[PDB]
């Protein structure tokens, strides 16, 4: 089989600055008919892969000028000359010169934009998940730059441990940020010992912590 | 107007099958070689094989052979792959896509389809409302959501007035509870000033317990 060999592994591009992905395959990759059926293909999460360029160097229709595709034997490179919002996710070259048809191991591509500080924001228990004898406190953090971001559980200012998940999401496609859930899960027993419910946010775009907070009783 | 429309999210029992399906249309289906492509975890992307739509003549990727079996219907233009001796390896989101162009390019793909390989039960969503209140709010505007509880297996998706609200939508990845159990958060940032007059309801969708949630976010009071 071909061994398609893609680097580097993650690429981080600030906006309207040029980017190189590099694909080398083990063996030579000419179809039977004389042409190297190498592409590129976009992946973002939850969606399809999307064709960007094919047989080396064209480029597929509606795909913009500033991605080009070059290359030579078994080494071969998608060049984007200005990266824009647009082109976050996963690139992966791809052969179907000889069966079977193999891709690179892709190519993460995360865009350098400037430090944006997240939105707090805080979501008190639903009455119907109290009714079943649990509450979910959910904390918000909204479009931030860097991902790096900290969320402390605080109830009744005491800091809690173990009773939280927390999830990211991809970097946006229109806004290059992230955003953050946290949700911490309680026993309606112990929910009902207590007032203030806060999650405390720390990132680069904050000068001191931000405290978001809700008082049991109140909502 | 060609759509590659693949069936939902399925959860199969190790060493049993699952029959994942392609339905094609806008286009003519016998004019084009079906492919199915899988994106396993820590495998990237890997083409399973190809089938010829006008004579039912597959090529496989030895990898995929004797594992998996692939199909076509010309008289509903459905596209099958069949996998057999079901193993963790093989939980995966699987593609179909087509080429328009002879052995070109892939121009066309499916949304693809989730299979998951567990002995453990199908269980369906506890969907429940994350209000907007003064404290949800930033600059004018308000934050609410859907808090997506208690499900297996994955994956549960989420829209937002059956797709017309999309700007500000974050729907984050599923966390794992304890228990083995999914949750996940979806949520939109929306004008604060007009909670009073939109209504607000996430649409969830659980395919493998069959269930669909549409769940009304109302105003509290914190
Ligand atoms: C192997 N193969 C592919 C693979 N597709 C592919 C797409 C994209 C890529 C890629 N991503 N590079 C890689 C591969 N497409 C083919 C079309 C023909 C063709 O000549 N005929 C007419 C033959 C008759 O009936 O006489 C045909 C047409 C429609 C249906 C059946 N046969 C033959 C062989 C083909």
């Amino acid at each position: 089989d071909i061994v398609m060999t893609q680097t580097p592994l993650s690429l981080s591009v600030t906006p309207g600055q040029p980017a190189s992905i590099s694909c080398r395959s083990s063996q030579s990759i000419v179809h039977s008919d004389g042409n190297i059926y190498l592409e590129w293909y976009l992946q973002k999460p939850g969606q399809s892969p999307k064709l960007l360029i094919y047989k080396v160097s064209y480029r597929f229709s509606g795909v913009p000028d500033r991605f080009s595709g070059s290359g030579s034997g078994t080494g071969f490179t998608l060049k984007i000359s200005r990266v824009e919002a647009e082109d976050v996710g996963v690139y992966y070259c791809f052969q179907a010169s000889h069966v079977p048809y193999t891709f690179g191991g892709g190519t993460k591509l995360e865009i350098k934009r400037t430090v944006a500080a997240p939105s707090v924001f805080i979501f008190p228990p639903s009455d119907e998940q109290l009714k079943s004898g649990t509450a979910s406190v959910v904390c918000l953090l909204n479009n931030f730059y860097p991902r790096e971001a900290k969320v402390q559980w605080k109830v009744d200012n005491a800091l809690q441990s173990g009773n939280s998940q927390e999830s990211v999401t991809e970097q946006d496609s229109k806004d290059s940020t992230y955003s953050l859930s946290s949700t911490l899960t309680l026993s309606k027993a112990d929910y009902e010992k207590h007032k203030v419910y806060a999650c405390e946010v720390t990132h680069q775009g904050l000068s001191s912590p931000v405290t978001k907070s809700f008082n049991r009783g109140e909502c | 107007q060609v759509q590659l429309v693949q069936s939902g999210a399925e959860v199969k029992k190790p060493g049993a099958s699952v029959k994942v399906s392609c339905k094609a249309s806008g286009y003519t289906f016998t004019d084009y070689y079906m492919h199915w492509v899988r994106q396993a975890p820590g495998q990237g992307l890997e083409w399973m094989g190809e089938t010829n739509p006008r004579n039912g003549g597959t090529t496989y990727n030895e990898k995929f052979k004797g594992k998996a079996t692939m199909t076509r219907d010309t008289s509903t233009s459905t596209a099958y792959m069949e996998l057999s001796s079901l193993r963790s390896e093989d939980t995966a989101v699987y593609y179909c896509t087509i080429g328009t162009s002879g052995y070109d390019y892939f121009d066309y793909w499916g949304q693809g389809t989730l299979v998951t390989v567990s002995s453990a039960s199908t269980k369906g969503p506890s969907v429940f409302p994350l209000a907007p209140s003064s404290k949800s709010t930033s600059g004018g505007t308000a934050a609410l959501g859907c808090l997506v509880k208690d499900y297996f297996p994955e994956p549960v998706t989420v829209s937002w007035n059956s797709g017309a609200l999309t700007s500000g939508v974050h729907t984050f990845p599923a966390v794992l509870q304890s228990s083995g159990l999914y949750s996940l958060s979806s949520v939109v940032t929306v004008p604060s000033s007009s909670l009073g007059t939109q209504t607000y309801i996430c649409n969830v969708n659980h395919k493998p317990s069959n269930t669909k949630v549409d769940k009304k976010v109302e105003p509290k009071s914190c």
